[PDB]
Formats: C-alpha cells, structure tokens, sequence
C-alpha cells in the first residue's frame, strides 16, 4: 500500500483505478457495487471543490469579499449582489434562487440518467473538446492528475472551513495574512491549545 | 490434617476467611483514612 | 407579489418539470415497485374489488403518457411551493 | 542468563535470548510471546528516553551549581520564555513525531517493511533487528554486541529507576535531585525521609 | 459555579450544619466527666467531624443551597475525584477479580470432576493465579487479538 508504507492493502485494491493508493482502512469498499458509485461520487467531489477553492481565494485576493461576506448580501431584507463591483442586474435572492435549482436540478437529473458506468464519471464527447481523453494511456494519467488534484481542493476546502471556524468572519487569505505576522505565533496551536 | 485442610478449603470456609480478611482490611483502611467521599 | 403570478409560475414550472425532465424518471420507478400485493398478489386480484386500478382515469392521448394524475400530482407540488413562497414573503422574518 | 533472585526458576518464556534476561518477570506480564515481543521495544523505548531526560535533568543542575552555566531547574524550563509559543512547539513536536513514530510502529508491525526513505528512494538503512535500526542511526558505527545491547538495556532500566525518583523526590522536598543530593550528604542520618 | 453550585469552603449552610452538629455532640459531652471514658470518645467524634468538613472544603466540593456536597461526575477535570478517579480503580479492581476468576475456572475446566475444585477451593493453584489478575487489561487484550477469548 502507498497511502501507508508496510501496510497490507485491502485485496480489492490492486492499484489500477486512478488514485488507487489502497486508503479504506474501514472497508466500505468491499460491496463492489459501493466502490464504483464511491468513485463516481469522488470525482464529483473532486470537481466541485476545484472549482469552489480558486472561488474563495481569487475575489479575496481581489475587491472585497472573503467567501463568506460574499454571501452576506442576501438573507438580510435588501438583496444588492455585486459582480466585480457591478451590482448585476438580477442578484436578488429569490431570482438566482430560482436559476440555481431549475439549472442545477436538470443538469443533476440528466447526469443520473446514465447508465454505463464510466460515462457516470468520465462522459468525454462534449465536455471533453480538446480531445484530451483520445490517448488511452495519456487519458488514464490526466485521471490521477485530477483525483489528486482534486483530493487536494478537498482538503483545501476542509481548511477553509475549519480555518472559518476558529476565526469567524475571517478569510482564508486573512488567515495565512495573520499567520505570516509571526508564523512561531499564530498557528494552530492556540486553537488546539487555548490560553 | 490433610482432611482438615481440605475442608477449611470448601467453599463456606474459605468464603468467611476471604470475606473476614476483607473486611478488617476495609475497616481499617476506615480507621486510618475516614470519611473520604472523593477518591 | 402578485399572488396569481407565483402560483400559476410555481404550477407551470412544476408541470413543466413532471412532462419534459422528470417523466421518464417517475415512470420508471413506478414500474419498479409496482402495484401494492398481499401474499404474492394485487389487492383485486385477492379479492379488493374496491381496489381496482381506474384505467379509465389513466388513459390519456398526450404523447408521453402524461395524464390526468400527473396533473393533479405536479401541479399539487406548484401550489405548495408557491403557497411556500407567498406566506414567507408576507412575513418580516429576520435572521 | 542471570538471576533477579539466587535459586529462583526463571519463567520458562525467559530463555536467555533477549539481553538483559535476568528471570525478572514474576507478574508474567511477558508470557505470551507477543506481549514479549511488543514489551521489549516498549523497555528500549521507555529506556532510551529516560536516559535522554535523565541526563537533561540532573547534569545540567549539576553545572549550574558549579557556576559553568545558569539554566533554571527542569520542572521550571516549561515557564520560560522561548522565541516560539509554547503551543507552536507543541503541534511541531506532535507532527514530527507522528511521523517518526508511525514508521517505528511499521518496522515492529512488519519488520524491514520501513527501512527505505520514501522520498531520495536511493537510500535505505540496512537489514537488521527491529529497535535496533543502525545505518544512518548509528553513524560510529558500533557493533551492536550483546554486551552493547546488555549495556544499553542496564543503562535504560537505571535511569527509569532514577527518573522515577526524580519525580517523587520533587514532589515531596520541592527542589531538585542535586539539590536532594547535596542535602543528603550533609548530615545523611537525618535527612533521609523524614520529610 | 457547575450546575449554580457553590464551592463548600465558602458555602455558609455547609457552615452551619458542623456547628449544629457539634453543638448535638457537646450536649451530650456535658453529661460526663472530663476524665471520663464517653467525654474521650464524644470528644473523638467532635474532632473527627472537624476534621471531616475541612477536608471536604479543601477538596473542592461544591455545595447546594442544602449545605451538602453534591459530585459533579461530568469529566469535569476539577472533579475527576468525584466519580473518574475512584472509577478508574473501581474497574482495575472489579477486573483483576473477574479475570483471577476465569483463570480459575478454566484451570479446572479440564480436570477430571471440575466440580470438585468448585466447592472445595485448591487454594494452592488459587494463589498461584491471583496476580494474573494485576495484569488483565494487557493479558484480556492478548487473548482477544489471538481469538482465546470469545468462543465461536
Ligand atoms: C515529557 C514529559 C513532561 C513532564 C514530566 C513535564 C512536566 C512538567 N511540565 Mg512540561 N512536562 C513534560 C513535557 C512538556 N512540557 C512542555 C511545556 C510546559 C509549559 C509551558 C509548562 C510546563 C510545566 C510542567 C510542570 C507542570 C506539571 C503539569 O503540567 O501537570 C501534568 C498533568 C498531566 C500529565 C495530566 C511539570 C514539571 C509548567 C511549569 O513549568 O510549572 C511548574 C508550565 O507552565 N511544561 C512541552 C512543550 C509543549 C513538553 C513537550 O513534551
Ligand atoms: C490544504 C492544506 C492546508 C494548508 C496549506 C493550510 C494552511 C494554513 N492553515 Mg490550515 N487546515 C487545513 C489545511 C490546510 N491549511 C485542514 C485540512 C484543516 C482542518 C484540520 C486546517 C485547520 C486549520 C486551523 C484550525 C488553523 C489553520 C491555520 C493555517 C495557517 C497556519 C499554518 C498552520 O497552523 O497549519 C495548521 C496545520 C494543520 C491543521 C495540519 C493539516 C494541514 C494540512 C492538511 C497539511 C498538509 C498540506 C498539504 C499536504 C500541502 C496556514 C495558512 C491556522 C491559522 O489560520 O492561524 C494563523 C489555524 O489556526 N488551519
Ligand atoms: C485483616 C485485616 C487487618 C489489617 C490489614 C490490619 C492492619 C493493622 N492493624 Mg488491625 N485488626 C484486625 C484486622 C486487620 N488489621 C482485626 C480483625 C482486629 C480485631 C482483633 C484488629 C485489631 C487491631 C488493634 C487492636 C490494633 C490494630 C492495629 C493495626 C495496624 C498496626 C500498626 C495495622 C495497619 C494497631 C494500630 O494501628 O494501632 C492503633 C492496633 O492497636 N488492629
Ligand atoms: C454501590 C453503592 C455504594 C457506593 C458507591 C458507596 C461508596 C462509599 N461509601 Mg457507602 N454504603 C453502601 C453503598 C455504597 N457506598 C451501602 C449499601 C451501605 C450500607 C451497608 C453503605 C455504608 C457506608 C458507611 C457506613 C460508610 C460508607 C462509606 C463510603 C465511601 C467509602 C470510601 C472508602 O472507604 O475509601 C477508602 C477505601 C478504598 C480506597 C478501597 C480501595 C482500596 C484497595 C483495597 C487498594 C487497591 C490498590 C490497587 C464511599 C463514598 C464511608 C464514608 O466515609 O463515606 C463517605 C462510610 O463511613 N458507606
Ligand atoms: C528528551 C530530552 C530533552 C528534552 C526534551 C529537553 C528539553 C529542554 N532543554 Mg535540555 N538537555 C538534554 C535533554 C533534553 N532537554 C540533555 C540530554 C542535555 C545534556 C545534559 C541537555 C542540556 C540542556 C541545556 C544546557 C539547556 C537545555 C534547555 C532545554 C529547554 C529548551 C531547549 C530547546 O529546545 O532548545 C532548542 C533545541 C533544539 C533546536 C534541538 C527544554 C526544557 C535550555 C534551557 O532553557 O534550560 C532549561 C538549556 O540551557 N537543556
Ligand atoms: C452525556 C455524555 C457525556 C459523556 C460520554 C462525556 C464524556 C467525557 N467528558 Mg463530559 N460533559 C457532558 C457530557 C458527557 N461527557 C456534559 C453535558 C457536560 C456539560 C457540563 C460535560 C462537561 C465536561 C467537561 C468540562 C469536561 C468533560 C470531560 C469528559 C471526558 C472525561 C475524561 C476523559 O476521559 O478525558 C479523555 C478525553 C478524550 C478521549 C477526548 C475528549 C475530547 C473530545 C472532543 C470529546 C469524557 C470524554 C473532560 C475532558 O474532555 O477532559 C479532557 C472535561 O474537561 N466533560
Ligand atoms: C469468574 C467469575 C465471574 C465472571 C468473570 C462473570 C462474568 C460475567 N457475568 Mg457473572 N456470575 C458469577 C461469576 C462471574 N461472572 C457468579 C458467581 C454468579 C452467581 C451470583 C453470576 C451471576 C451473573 C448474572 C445473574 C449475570 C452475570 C453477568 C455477567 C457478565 C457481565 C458482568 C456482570 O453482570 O457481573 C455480574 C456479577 C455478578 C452478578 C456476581 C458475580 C460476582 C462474584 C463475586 C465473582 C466470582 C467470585 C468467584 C468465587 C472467584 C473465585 C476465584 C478463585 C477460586 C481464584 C459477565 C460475562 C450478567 C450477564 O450475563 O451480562 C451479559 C448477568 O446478567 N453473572
Ligand atoms: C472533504 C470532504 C470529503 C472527505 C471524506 C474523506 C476524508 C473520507 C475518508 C474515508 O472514507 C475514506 C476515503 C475511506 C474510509 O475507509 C476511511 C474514511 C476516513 C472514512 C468532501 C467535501 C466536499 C466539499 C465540496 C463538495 C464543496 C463544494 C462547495 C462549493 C459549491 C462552494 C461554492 C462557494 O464557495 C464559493 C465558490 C464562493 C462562496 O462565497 C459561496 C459558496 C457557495 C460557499
Ligand atoms: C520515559 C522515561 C522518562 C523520560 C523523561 C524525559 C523525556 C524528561 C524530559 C524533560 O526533563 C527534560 C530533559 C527537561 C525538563 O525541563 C522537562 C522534561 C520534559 C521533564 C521514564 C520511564 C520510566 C519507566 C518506569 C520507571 C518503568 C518501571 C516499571 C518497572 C518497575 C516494572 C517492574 C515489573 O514490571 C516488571 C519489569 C515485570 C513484572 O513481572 C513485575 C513488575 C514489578 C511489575
Ligand atoms: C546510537 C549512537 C550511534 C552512533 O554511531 C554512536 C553513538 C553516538 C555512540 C550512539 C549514541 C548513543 C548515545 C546517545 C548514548 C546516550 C546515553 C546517555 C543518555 C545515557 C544516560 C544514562 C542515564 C543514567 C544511567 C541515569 C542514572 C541516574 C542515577 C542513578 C540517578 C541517581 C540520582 C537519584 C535518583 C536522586 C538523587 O537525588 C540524585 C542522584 C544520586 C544523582
Ligand atoms: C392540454 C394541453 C395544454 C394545456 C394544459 C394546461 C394549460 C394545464 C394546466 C394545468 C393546471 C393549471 C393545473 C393545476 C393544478 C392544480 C392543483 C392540482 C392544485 C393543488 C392544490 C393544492 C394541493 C393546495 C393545497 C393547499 C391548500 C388547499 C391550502 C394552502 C396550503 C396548500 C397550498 C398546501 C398545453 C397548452 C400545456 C399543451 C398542449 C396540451
């Protein structure tokens, strides 16, 4: 096993599918039936995560806005989004509120209408343009780049939010601002360690 | 005295031996140490 | 908020969702997990003659099957959601 | 090998295999051979560090009283100031041993299956016994004889007899061992737990 | 402070219920001599009463509004005294007697007529397993790795 030096790993994980690393050390692999929808859903994590983490990081770095006084326009009787400074010209909570399940909702609907099992996690013809996924050996290693990657976001994404929730109202950017005030002290050691 | 050992081995016998150790152990240990409620 | 605006787009989305998106969906399982049996065999054919599946109500000419249950049963969900939508904005609820 | 008790039967699991065998296992704590197994490495462990705090105690309180240097008394060092927060060292200490002591763990779960760096995979420590692990470890390169191993197992229990009395000592006289020490051979027949 | 207690060194009813009691033994001190055999035994008592709401109050114990100390068993590291401490040695020892018991038993398992060592105790072979028990939290943990412990 990879993920673990000298352990043995599970026997239904020879290391074959991308990112096969041998982790499950609780077994929730072993019904194969499982595993294949467990992949399916990995991915799907994986991609929406890499698309979350450069949406919390890039309008931070930028005009105001970590992500979360991005979403404190809204609740709050009013409604004024703005877009790059532009408050867009729809951004009222229910309008988007509307689009976002009608949109979302179809396009959650079509993907579970498939039935062969690698189009659940690797459908190609549109949504692979560039014809990336032509080579088979070149489509398998941009199948581990993205589990990688994607694992990455993941965790990016769990920082986020457990970082959100030791300094409330805080940016993950403001963070890293006040750790770099002086690394030897803010850490996280004093959320582990109070005073 | 080997029959005499083995009935002070039965278990009456041994119980009231056991029990009568424990208690004064317990006793005492209430004697030296009393009313303690913590710990 | 126009009260007939909300409900009858709450309905049209509602409708429109159960004819064109979800149909093939609902059908399906409908199908899967079909009538409702007592040891082995359908109410009727036990004996329920009360329970008797009205074809009749089920027919329907639209082109996917679309009946008059799937109206009654979509556009019941668009008068919930726009129902939903009208008394939560009719309050001042703040959070 | 030797005897803890003169004429006593030793545990018959007590072969004289393992250095320091002396037949000290009244309590059979060791009969099953996995527990000896897993005790050994406990003791070297438990030995090793005992003799490492052993010395950080009482040597420097000795060159502190003899004017060489000044550094406070070893249940005083947590209070001082260091130019990191004591909770920062904390999680650096709990991260780095985590990692070290995971890969001891391997080497005793699953000998030899730890031996290699994992990241300049051209270097490995050489096959050997597990608590012991040499190469890169034992850079003098001593033989690790019998009597070296008899040796360090000696040294090992020492100290943990001694690091035992240093926390009693301390807790019951309020100062430290050299301290205890030098009150001690002032006038021995009358400080000698009587406190 | 915990569950609007109030700690017993400073709880005035904690106060008061010493020196009722008191005041009950020294009415029935003034009945005897000073010399005498009950004045030296009520006296004990009276001693043994202050001795014993002292220690309470420097243990820490919380008072209710009743003057009596009431455990907080939580895991609250301030009363680990109260329930955690007393319970750690509680299973050490209920442990050492179950498992000096199941040595027992199954030492004599195989025996000819096992009931036999059932009703008259081979007290030899007893003390022979009666420090196993100082150890079963490593020796029931053993056993259980290696399938010994469970039957299937
Ligand atoms: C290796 C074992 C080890 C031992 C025996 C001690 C012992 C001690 N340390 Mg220390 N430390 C140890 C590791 C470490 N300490 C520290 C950092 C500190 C600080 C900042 C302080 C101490 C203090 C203390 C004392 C207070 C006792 C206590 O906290 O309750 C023990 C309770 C349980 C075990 C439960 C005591 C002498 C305090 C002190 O100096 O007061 C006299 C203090 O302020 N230590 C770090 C860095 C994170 C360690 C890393 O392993
Ligand atoms: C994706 C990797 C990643 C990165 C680069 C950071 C980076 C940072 N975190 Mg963060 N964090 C992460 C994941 C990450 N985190 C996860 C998964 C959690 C949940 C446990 C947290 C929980 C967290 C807290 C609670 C705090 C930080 C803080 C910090 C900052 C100071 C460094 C520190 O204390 O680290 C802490 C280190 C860890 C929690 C160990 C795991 C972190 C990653 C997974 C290590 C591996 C990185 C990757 C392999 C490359 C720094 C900007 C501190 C801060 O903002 O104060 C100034 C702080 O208090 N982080
Ligand atoms: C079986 C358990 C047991 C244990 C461990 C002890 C232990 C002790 N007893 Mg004790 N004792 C016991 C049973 C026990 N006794 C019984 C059954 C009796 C009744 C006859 C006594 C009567 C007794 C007296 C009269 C005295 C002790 C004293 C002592 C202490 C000697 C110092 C010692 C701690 C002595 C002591 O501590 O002085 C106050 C003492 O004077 N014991
Ligand atoms: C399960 C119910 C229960 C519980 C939890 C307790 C618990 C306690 N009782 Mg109580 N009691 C009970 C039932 C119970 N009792 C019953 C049914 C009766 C009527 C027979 C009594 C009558 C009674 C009296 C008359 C007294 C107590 C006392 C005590 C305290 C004894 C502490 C002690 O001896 O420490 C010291 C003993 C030990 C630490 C034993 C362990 C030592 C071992 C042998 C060493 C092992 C080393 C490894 C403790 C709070 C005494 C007290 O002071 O109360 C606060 C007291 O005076 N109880
Ligand atoms: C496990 C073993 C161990 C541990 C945990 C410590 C821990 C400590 N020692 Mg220490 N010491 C040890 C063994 C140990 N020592 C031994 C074996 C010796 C040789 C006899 C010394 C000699 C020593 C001196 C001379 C001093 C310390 C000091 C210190 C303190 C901070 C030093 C530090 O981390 O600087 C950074 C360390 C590294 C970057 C590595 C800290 C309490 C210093 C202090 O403040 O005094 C208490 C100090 O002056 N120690
Ligand atoms: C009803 C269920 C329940 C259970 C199972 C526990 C269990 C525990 N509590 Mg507790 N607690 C409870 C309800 C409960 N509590 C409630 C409702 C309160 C509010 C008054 C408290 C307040 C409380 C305090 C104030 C503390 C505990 C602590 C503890 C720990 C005991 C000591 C220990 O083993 O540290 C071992 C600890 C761990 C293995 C991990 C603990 C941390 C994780 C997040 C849990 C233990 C985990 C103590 C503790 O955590 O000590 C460290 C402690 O300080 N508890
Ligand atoms: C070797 C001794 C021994 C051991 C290890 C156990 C173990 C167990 N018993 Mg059992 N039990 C025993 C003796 C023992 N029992 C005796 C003598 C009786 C008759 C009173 C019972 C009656 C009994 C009942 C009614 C129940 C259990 C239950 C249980 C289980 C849960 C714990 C419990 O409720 O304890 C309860 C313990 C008792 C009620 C009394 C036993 C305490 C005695 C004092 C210990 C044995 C002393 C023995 C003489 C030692 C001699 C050894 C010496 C020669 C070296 C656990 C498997 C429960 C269960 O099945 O849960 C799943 C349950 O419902 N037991
Ligand atoms: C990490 C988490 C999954 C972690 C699960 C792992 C650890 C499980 C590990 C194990 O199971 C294995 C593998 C094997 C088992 O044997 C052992 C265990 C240990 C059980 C998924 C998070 C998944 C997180 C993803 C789905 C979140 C996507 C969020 C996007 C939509 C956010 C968009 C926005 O953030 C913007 C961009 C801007 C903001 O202003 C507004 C909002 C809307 C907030
Ligand atoms: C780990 C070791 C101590 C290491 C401590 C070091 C790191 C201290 C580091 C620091 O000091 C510095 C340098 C600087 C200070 O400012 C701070 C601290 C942080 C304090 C002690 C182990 C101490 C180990 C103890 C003493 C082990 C004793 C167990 C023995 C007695 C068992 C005997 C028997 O078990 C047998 C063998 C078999 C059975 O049959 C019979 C019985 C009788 C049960
Ligand atoms: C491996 C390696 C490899 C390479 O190659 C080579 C080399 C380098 C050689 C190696 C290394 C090794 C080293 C590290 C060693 C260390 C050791 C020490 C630490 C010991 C201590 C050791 C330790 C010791 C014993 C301890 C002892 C102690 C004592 C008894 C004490 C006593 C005391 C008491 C109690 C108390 C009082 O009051 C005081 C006193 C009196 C004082
Ligand atoms: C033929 C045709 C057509 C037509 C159709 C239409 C136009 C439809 C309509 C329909 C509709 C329009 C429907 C409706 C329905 C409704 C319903 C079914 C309702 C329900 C209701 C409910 C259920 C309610 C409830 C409630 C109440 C009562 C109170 C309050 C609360 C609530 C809301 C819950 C078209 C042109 C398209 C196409 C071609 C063919």
């Amino acid at each position: 096993a990879d993920w673990m030096p000298g352990q043995p790993r599970p026997s239904y994980l020879d290391g074959s599918a991308p990112g096969d690393f041998g982790f499950d050390p609780l077994r929730l692999g072993e019904v194969p039936e499982n595993l294949e929808r467990f992949k399916e859903s990995e991915l799907i994590h994986c991609r929406w995560a890499m698309l979350a983490v450069p949406g919390i990081l890039v309008p931070e770095a930028l005009g105001l806005g970590n992500w979360v006084k991005a979403q404190e326009w809204a609740a709050l009787p009013g409604g004024q989004a703005t877009y790059l400074g532009n408050p867009v010209p729809w951004g009222t909570l229910p309008t988007i509120l509307v689009i976002e399940f009608l949109s979302i909702a179809f396009v959650e609907h079509q993907r579970s209408m498939e039935k062969d099992p690698e189009k659940k996690k690797y459908p190609g013809g549109a949504f692979d343009p560039l014809g990336y996924s032509k080579d088979p050996k070149k489509f398998h290693e941009y199948k581990i780049k993205e589990v990688k990657n994607g694992r990455l976001a993941l965790l990016a994404f769990v920082g986020i939010c457990v970082q959100q929730s030791a300094y409330p109202g805080t940016g993950p950017l403001e963070n890293l601002a006040t750790h770099l005030a002086d690394p030897w002290h803010n850490t996280i050691g004093n959320v582990l360690i109070p005073a | 005295m080997r029959d005499l050992k083995t009935y002070l081995s039965v278990a009456p016998v041994a119980s009231t031996l056991w029990f009568a150790a424990l208690a004064g152990l317990l006793i005492e240990i209430n004697r030296f140490f009393p009313d303690a409620l913590t710990f | 908020l126009n009260p007939s605006l909300v409900i009858s787009l709450s309905t049209g989305l509602s409708l429109f969702l159960g004819r064109f998106v979800f149909f093939n969906f609902q059908r399906e399982n409908v199908a899967k997990q079909g009538l409702p049996e007592q040891n082995g065999v359908t109410h009727f054919e036990a004996g329920d003659t009360r329970a008797k599946e009205y074809v009749s109500l089920l027919k329907s000419n639209d082109p996917v099957g679309f009946n008059i249950v799937d109206v009654l049963a979509w556009g019941s969900i668009g008068h919930i959601v726009a129902y939903y939508i009208l008394a939560t904005s009719s309050n001042g609820y703040d959070p | 090998k030797g005897e803890w008790l003169p004429g006593l039967a030793s545990p018959g699991y007590l072969t004289g295999s393992l250095p320091g065998d002396n037949g000290f296992d009244p309590l059979g704590l060791a009969e099953d051979p996995e527990n000896l197994k897993w005790f050994v490495q406990a003791e070297l462990v438990n030995g090793r560090w005992a003799m490492l705090g052993v010395a950080g105690m009482l040597l420097p309180e000795v060159f502190t009283s003899i004017g060489i240097i000044n550094v406070p008394k070893w249940y005083d060092a947590g209070k001082e100031e260091y130019f990191a927060s004591s909770s920062t060292l904390f999680v650096i200490e709990f991260i780095l041993f985590h990692y070290v002591e995971i890969r001891r763990w391997q080497d005793i779960k699953n000998p030899g299956s730890v031996n290699q760096d994992p990241i300049f995979k051209q270097y490995s420590l050489p096959a050997g016994e597990v608590g012991y692990p040499g190469g890169i470890f034992n850079p003098l390169n001593f033989a690790p004889t019998l009597e070296a191993k008899e040796k360090e197992i000696a040294n090992g229990r020492l100290a943990m007899l001694a690091f035992l009395g240093f926390i009693i000592q301390h807790n019951v006289t309020g100062k430290g061992p050299f301290d205890n020490l030098l009150q001690h051979i002032s006038d021995p027949w009358h400080n000698t737990i009587v406190q | 402070d915990i569950a609007g207690l109030t700690p017993c060194k400073d709880s005035k009813q904690f106060a008061k219920r010493e020196k009722q009691s008191i005041k009950k033994l020294e009415s029935s001190l003034k009945l005897y001599a000073p010399d005498s055999a009950p004045a030296l035994a009520i006296n004990a008592t009276i001693e043994k009463t202050k001795r014993r709401f002292d220690n309470y109050g420097k243990q820490g114990l919380l008072c209710g509004a009743d003057g009596l100390p009431h455990l907080i068993v939580s895991g609250d590291q301030r009363h680990w005294g109260e329930f955690i401490t007393p319970g750690i040695l509680f299973l050490y020892i209920a442990g050492w007697i179950g498992w000096v018991g199941r040595s027992y038993l199954i030492a004599i398992r195989d025996d000819k007529k096992p009931t036999q060592k059932e009703i008259i105790i081979d007290v030899p072979l007893a003390t022979r397993l009666v420090f196993r028990g100082f150890s079963w939290p490593i020796a029931a943990y053993r056993e259980l790795l290696n399938g010994e412990l469970v039957a299937k």
